[PDB]
RNA sequence: UACAUAGCUGAUUAGAGGUAGACGCAGAGAACUGAAACAUCUUAGUACCUGCAGGAAGAGAAAGAAAAUUCGAUUCCCUGA
RNA sequence: CCUGAGUACGGCGGAACACGAGAAAUUCCGUCGGAAUCCGCGGGGACCAUCCCGCAAGGCUAAAUACUCCCUAGUGACCG
RNA sequence: CGAAGAGACGGAGCCGCAGCGAAAGCGAGUCUGAAUAGGGCGAAUGAGUAUGUAGUCGUAGACCCGAAACCAUGUGAUCUA
RNA sequence: GGUAGCGGAGAAAUUCCAAACGAACUUGGAGAUAGCUGGUUCUCUCCGAAAUAGCUUUAGGGCUAGCCUCGGAAUUGAGAAUGAUGGAGGUAGAGCACUGUUUGGACUAGGGGCCCAUCUCGGGUUACCGAAUUCAGAUAAACUCCGAAUGCCAUUCAUUU
RNA sequence: CAAGCGACUGUUUAUCAAAAACACAGGUCUCUGCAAAAUCGUAAGAUGAAGUAUAGGGGCUGACGCCUGCCCGGUGCUGGAAGGUUAAGAGGAUGGGUUAGCUUCGGCGAAGCUCAGAAUUGAAGCCCCAGUAAACGGCGGCCGUAACUAUAACGGUCCUA
RNA sequence: AUUGAGUGUUUGUACCACAUGUACAGGAUAGGUAGGAGCCGAUGAGACCGGAACGCUAGUUUCGGAGGAGGCGCUGGUGGGAUACUACCCUUGUGUUAUGAACCCUCUAACCCGCACCACUAAUCGUGGUGGGAGACAGUGUCAGAUGGGCAGUUUGACUGGGGCGGUCGCCUCCUAAAAGGUAACGGAGGCGCCCAAAGGUUCCCUCAGAAUGGUUGGAAAUCAUUCGAAGAGUGUAAAGGCAGAAGGGAGCUUGACUGCGAGACCUACAAGUCGAGCAGGGACGAAAGUCGGGCUUAGUGAUCCGGUGGUUCCGCAUGGAA
RNA sequence: GUGGUGGCGAUAGCGAGAAGGAUACACCUGUUCCCAUGCCGAACACAGAAGUUAAGCUUCUUAGCGCCGAUUGUAGUGAAGGGUUUCCCUUUGUGAGAGUAGGACGUCGCCACG
RNA sequence: GCGGGGUGGAGCAGUCAGGUAGCUCGUCGGGCUCAUAACCCGAAGGUCGUAGGUUCAAAUCCUGCCCCCGCAACCA
RNA sequence: GGAGGUAUGACAA
């Protein structure tokens, strides 16, 4: 893999700008960047999906095993055996064979020649991918991450979060590939399902570029550390872990920020003794002449001075609640609630929050914490039980998915609400860093964590007293996801949180966690850690 | 930013007009129907 | 230093310098100058210095010139320009 | 069986070719590397194929050419 | 060849007789252009060439005299340090 | 006796190195270069400038054009002067109709202090300051409702040339 | 009699300057372990020295007496050397030209030759880290404040190595 | 390069030995492919016992002991694949060799010795010889980076009421400018180095700024109504000239901010600059007439050389290509 | 007479006042129709004929305003001179602006209905 | 004419690089102390010199203008 | 028991 010149502008906001980059093989490559940084892009030009502007992008002609950032579900009603089932390619030409078969019948000496030649590459090709994966991938599912059968035929929308990441990451190794593009392959998965992806990177021989915002997780497997500078354009490539990175990166910024403060200095030097001579008497010939050398060499200095980059900006969120927390903000009493035709997730669940208490709905994948949290919303109606809001209760829900932007419209368009005016609403998308007409982009068009910032900014103009929060620090860069923590921390109302990422958890200083499925309300502590394992 | 564009001819890709638009205002690549010299015939030109 | 060799003595043999302030070949090699300034370039491979010459020198008998199809060592003059 | 090897040639640095490294063939110098050999080798202005022309890495060779310190006999819309 | 002459021989070559186009190329046309269009340059609408002579220019010191200087061989410490 | 010029020597002054040393002397390149100054030699006849524009590392240099001269070609005579006729152009003067500058008078929104009334709410005054309006009177390179004389362009025009 | 300058005797612009200039003994810094450093020289060969750190070279100061404060951020020098950057060379993955052969106008294309060539490797230096001022050098502002006034020992604040 | 021996350590490569292959089903630890009805054994078989390794924990592999002769496969079902055994091999981790390299040190014959002794020999030169030292370094050649006023060749504007300082340098508008045009000063004033996807084209439609009067929040002044109002507005951006038969304003559709050009003019030293009817191609708007080769007009720019990119029925140094 | 449509510099206009509708022109009556309003059948568009001349519109009266404007005189100025020469004067030609006498409430066509 | 400056009572940030007006001391009110200082807790004090522009929005960017401070305003 | 040693605060009253 392999980098020249490489030149790429969406409008007026440019990724890349004459950024080069060298990938060996077999390097357990871990991409990092801010959000909209352009790691994901990166991959587009290596599955040739987008095409730089100028320069050169070279790929080996290894065939490449991609998992998108988002789950590709081409229709809803698609099943799980389904989804998987599209990612080897015997599905698909068996279908063009069968049809070679029906031309064949139809036309008897005429395109005889090229139906020949594309029913035996099809038969080649088809078993190159051995038909046998039939039985394999069945299999494949059990060792790979104990994914139960009962979701093999369940539409693949219906799946949790960590269901799909899950049964997403299985499809890329279903394919078999050669090289692996993985584009954060543990953004909702828990604890113990992380432990199996590790193990299998660390395990595998061939080359995997990761894009992860998991420190600790790359640690683990990267060897080379790729960096996508968002104010620079580049890419640097560094041998070593995330830390090397960091100590290579921020020992250069200081290296050339000295240099540039030394640069300033001799400039103010020459400027000063410039306006010295400058304003002399017009009869101190020597001076006058001394000073118009001087501006020479001023001018000369001005034109060779480094411009420091600008460093890039970190978000500044400041959450507070209109109107103020009781004591009893939200009552759940004997809730019980089945999706129709599967298992009782909870029965008779009952639990009453405090006020300005952070509470955890702890769990593991699949488990039922996102379905609580849409009960408490009123998107699932409870099959028993009653939901109680005290009417000095404001809610502000952040779903997991982000299903709460339109793709169509704008960011402006988004945001907009009938409490807040126009310059309101550009202000607090500059402090979630949507400059300018960078607010005048379709969703559509956005990343993930830059579409994450949208749903928060929605969440925070609401200024609601209770925040149910699924994943907030998903899809974030990991300096934001520390300002999310430290900000939630000190947010004045209730907070009911779920969080598989140990340090958002512990940032935000959780009070009471619940358990599920074995509903248990629990006073928080590294007890926490008792319950996982067990 | 107000620049230079060029304006090729998505049938047979000849760079046929010159002109200028402001990026800010015009992030997307400008079409526009313009008379191709080669084919002698009005086709669909967008900026390159 | 053993045989030797070096050294040493004699004989033999041949150079040693000068020019014609020209001409030839070779080594080494400026600057003013021109470029309307100036570093590439130009003045020049010129002046100067040094070596070797010879009555001439140098080159010369194709691992060539060509592609009218062919020519048949070199040198010099006209032309090509 | 023989027909010129540390040669031809190549990299690097210079130079000579009208040709200033240039797309630069051809010739040479320094440095390092370094062939084939008649079913071979070189050239035809990068390079390859084809065709054509030649046969390097050994030497010699008159004449036509340059010049005149001197010698002999002369010449001049040359000096006086 | 011939008196250091005229002259004779010598047609290689040079200019002129056709232009247009970057060029392939076409040709009293040609180039541009899709164009029988328009337009450019040409033809229509012919005089050249050799030599002498004079004017001017170019390359040469180029109408004559004049720097301070630059460069390259040599000569000087019998003055003076 | 030693040190020699791309150098030497210097108790150091740019000091000395054969009577002038910020770099000796001599010969050569060499007739260096000199957009600079000086000089450039017989006669008569015909004609006769320029000291301007543009560009210029250009400004006391140069180049093209303008102006001089010589020769040549050719046309419904294309030049000049004057007259007639027809046009373009806004200067002199003048004016104020616009825009600036400005004087007085009348009247005035509004603007300053005083008292009564003060919740600072409504008045009555300096012949207190006065917008704008209006009356009269000025002013203008970058003002114009106007506008010459001249000059200029033109005419198959007329006369002389 | 007294003041400046230079300690002193000396030295200097032959030929407009004899001095306060140079030199000087003394001081200090620094280099130099000897085929010394330094210098003349392409080199050989020399000086240094037939010397050897109490010696030799270089910079500055300039008898003697009393003294010589603060700043190492900058520039030099010295040391460091983990990291970043970095030449030739080495290495050559891939991509072009050509064409035996394949070929469904297409085009594909082995070997050899050939035009380019990325990864990787690659010293010092530089960036960095520290020291060093008898190394180069540099050694601040504004506001307030006392039993009269004035000032202001004292207070505030900013800037700097 | 001269420049040659080793050792050791860490590494790249290629063979060579060994060992590894457990998805589910299935006799159970089938790695791929081909051949395969036969294969192995007193050259001491199966079974038994013990040691060792792997391990997915099922078993697999190997060594030795005792014993002495028999076993495996085909046939059979499972599965995508069926098994003995051989061959060609591929994954996996141990060793050996062939080894390319980096380092480590050691060695000694090159090379060096302004060390000693010996000879040539009168000689503190030199060359040999012998010891000692050093040593494949150093020195030297070639190449490359750094450093390098130690030294060298040079550059280091012009205008200017002297020169300097300051100001100016190209373009646009005005006044100066004397009613055509042109016209200077380091004269007087301002702008430009763009902007616009409509603020372009066309079709249709529209008319301004202010003032008076009335009117909730509402104020001198935000929006509304009437009347008056010839331009006192606007015309993206300076000024002048122009425009409300709009060149100003709104709306629909559009891309003529077209291609080839171009009689004829203006301007002009040149190079350039400016205007242009009209012709053809193919269009936009419009019923049609017709308008449209950008914008009210005039600034918004830079020769050539040299490079980049796209196109091309051009050329291609013997020829086809290529360069 | 009225309604169309033009040429001529507003001497054609403006303001004020008066009269008229037979036709015609308008107000006018409606939103079913094509079409329309960044809202509104106000407008535009279409269909219609109860009423009205009230307004527009035509004709007429008025110069109050705007416009046009001779002559005379003057400013300036071409040419030729002059002085007492930043200025000023004479001669000869030319000749405004201003201010005025005055003009003017239009004129010349074509078509249609009367 | 060449520079530097105008942000709460004073001294300073923020200004390059547009979104949200602060820090230091002081002032005022309340505490603590017999009292004062120091200390503790609360509050106040500027729409950034002023007026137009640019923008969705300016203390910030642009322009002007008025103020305050160091220089200069002429050389043989 | 004994001995040498290891922040501020008038003046008079
Ligand atoms: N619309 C649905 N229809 C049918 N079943 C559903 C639906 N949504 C969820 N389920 C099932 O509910 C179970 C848990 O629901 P939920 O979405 O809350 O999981 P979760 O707690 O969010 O897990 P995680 O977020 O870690 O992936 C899943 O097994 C999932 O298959
Ligand atoms: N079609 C597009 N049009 C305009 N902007 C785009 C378009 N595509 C991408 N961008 C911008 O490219 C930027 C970077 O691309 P990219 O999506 O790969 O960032 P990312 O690093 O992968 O994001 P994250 O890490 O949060 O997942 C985004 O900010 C996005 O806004
Ligand atoms: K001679
Ligand atoms: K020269
Ligand atoms: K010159
Ligand atoms: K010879
Ligand atoms: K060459
Ligand atoms: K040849
Ligand atoms: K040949
Ligand atoms: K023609
Ligand atoms: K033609
Ligand atoms: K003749
Ligand atoms: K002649
Ligand atoms: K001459
Ligand atoms: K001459
Ligand atoms: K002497
Ligand atoms: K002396
Ligand atoms: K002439
Ligand atoms: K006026
Ligand atoms: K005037
Ligand atoms: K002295
Ligand atoms: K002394
Ligand atoms: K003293
Ligand atoms: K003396
Ligand atoms: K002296
Ligand atoms: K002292
Ligand atoms: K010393
Ligand atoms: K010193
Ligand atoms: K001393
Ligand atoms: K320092
Ligand atoms: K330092
Ligand atoms: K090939
Ligand atoms: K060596
Ligand atoms: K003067
Ligand atoms: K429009
Ligand atoms: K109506
Ligand atoms: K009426
Ligand atoms: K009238
Ligand atoms: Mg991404
Ligand atoms: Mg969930
Ligand atoms: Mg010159
Ligand atoms: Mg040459
Ligand atoms: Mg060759
Ligand atoms: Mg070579
Ligand atoms: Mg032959
Ligand atoms: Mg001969
Ligand atoms: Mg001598
Ligand atoms: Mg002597
Ligand atoms: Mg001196
Ligand atoms: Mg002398
Ligand atoms: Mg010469
Ligand atoms: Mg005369
Ligand atoms: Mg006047
Ligand atoms: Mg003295
Ligand atoms: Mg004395
Ligand atoms: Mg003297
Ligand atoms: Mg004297
Ligand atoms: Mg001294
Ligand atoms: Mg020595
Ligand atoms: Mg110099
Ligand atoms: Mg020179
Ligand atoms: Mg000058
Ligand atoms: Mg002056
Ligand atoms: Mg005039
Ligand atoms: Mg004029
Ligand atoms: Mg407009
Ligand atoms: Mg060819
Ligand atoms: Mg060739
Ligand atoms: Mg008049
Ligand atoms: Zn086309």
């Amino acid at each position: 893999m392999r980098g020249q010149k490489m030149n790429l502008t969406f409008g007026l906001e440019e990724v890349y700008e004459d950024a080069e980059f060298h990938l060996g093989d077999f390097d357990k490559v871990g991409i990092v960047g801010v959000n909209g940084a352009g790691k994901t892009t990166l991959f587009r030009l290596l599955l040739r999906e987008l095409k730089l502007d100028k320069g050169k992008i070279t790929i080996g002609n290894s065939r490449i095993g991609y998992l998108p950032q988002e789950i590709i579900i081409m229709d809803e009603k698609m099943t799980v055996l389904e989804f998987l089932a599209e990612g080897r390619p015997i599905k698909k030409m068996e279908t063009e064979l069968n049809y070679i078969y029906e031309k064949l019948t139809v036309v008897d000496d005429d395109k005889q020649d090229r139906l020949l030649k594309r029913m035996g590459w099809l038969q080649e090709q088809l078993e190159y991918f051995d038909c046998y994966e039939a039985e394999s991938i069945l299999l494949d599912l059990v060792d790979s991450m104990q994914i139960d059968f009962d979701l093999f035929d369940q539409p693949i929308s219906e799946l949790s979060g960590g269901q799909k990441s899950k049964i997403s990451f299985a499809k890329v190794l279903y394919s078999k590939p050669e090289i692996l593009l993985l584009d954060q392959p543990t953004n909702h998965l828990d604890s113990s399902t992380k432990e199996f992806v590790t193990k299998y990177l660390k395990s595998y021989r061939g080359s995997v570029l990761i894009i992860s915002h998991d420190i600790d997780f790359l640690n683990q497997i990267i060897d080379k550390i790729m960096y996508i500078d968002k104010v620079t354009h580049k890419i640097s490539i560094y041998e070593g872990d995330y830390y090397t990175y960091k100590k290579k990166y921020s020992e250069n910024q200081l290296l050339r920020e000295k240099m540039i403060i030394q640069q300033e200095k001799e400039v103010k030097e020459l400027a000063t003794f410039v306006q010295k001579a400058k304003q002399a008497s017009q009869t101190n010939h020597a001076l006058k002449r001394m000073g118009l050398e001087r501006a020479i060499r001023l001018d000369k200095k001005k034109k060779n001075l480094t411009k420091r980059d600008k460093v890039y900006k970190r978000v500044k969120m400041d959450i507070k609640p209109n109107r103020e927390v009781a004591r009893t903000p939200l009552k759940v009493e004997n809730v019980t609630f089945h999706y129709p035709g599967h298992p009782i997730l909870y029965k008779d669940l009952s639990f009453q929050i405090s006020g300005k208490e952070r509470f955890l709905v702890v769990g593991e994948n699949g488990v039922g914490k996102s379905t609580l949290l849409k009960l408490l919303m009123g998107i699932n109606i409870p099959d028993k039980g009653k939901i109680i809001f005290n009417d000095k209760t404001d809610v502000a829900y952040y779903s997991q998915e982000l299903e709460q932007l339109d793709e169509e419209k704008t960011i402006l368009e988004n945001v907009k609400s009938d409490e807040y005016t126009d310059w309101k609403l550009r202000a607090t998308l500059s402090n979630f860093l949507f400059y300018d007409d960078d607010v005048n982009k379709k969703v559509n068009v956005l990343s993930p964590g830059e579409k994450a910032r949208i749903v928060l900014c929605k969440v925070l103009l609401q200024k609601a007293n209770l925040l149910i929060l699924d994943q907030p620090t998903n899809h974030l860069d990991p300096e934001t996801q520390s300002i999310i923590g430290a900000n939630f921390n000190l947010f004045e109302g209730t907070i009911i949180v779920v969080s598989h990422n140990p340090s958002f958890v512990e940032q935000i200083g959780i009070n009471r966690m619940l358990i599920l499925p074995s509903g248990n309300i629990d006073n928080y502590s590294p007890e926490l850690l008792e319950y996982y394992s067990n | 930013m107000r620049v230079n564009i060029t304006l090729e001819c998505t049938s047979c890709k000849e760079r046929n007009y010159l002109t200028n638009k402001n990026k800010r205002n015009n992030p997307d690549r400008l079409e526009k129907q313009k008379y191709c010299p080669r084919e002698r015939k009005v086709t669909l030109h967008r900026e390159t």
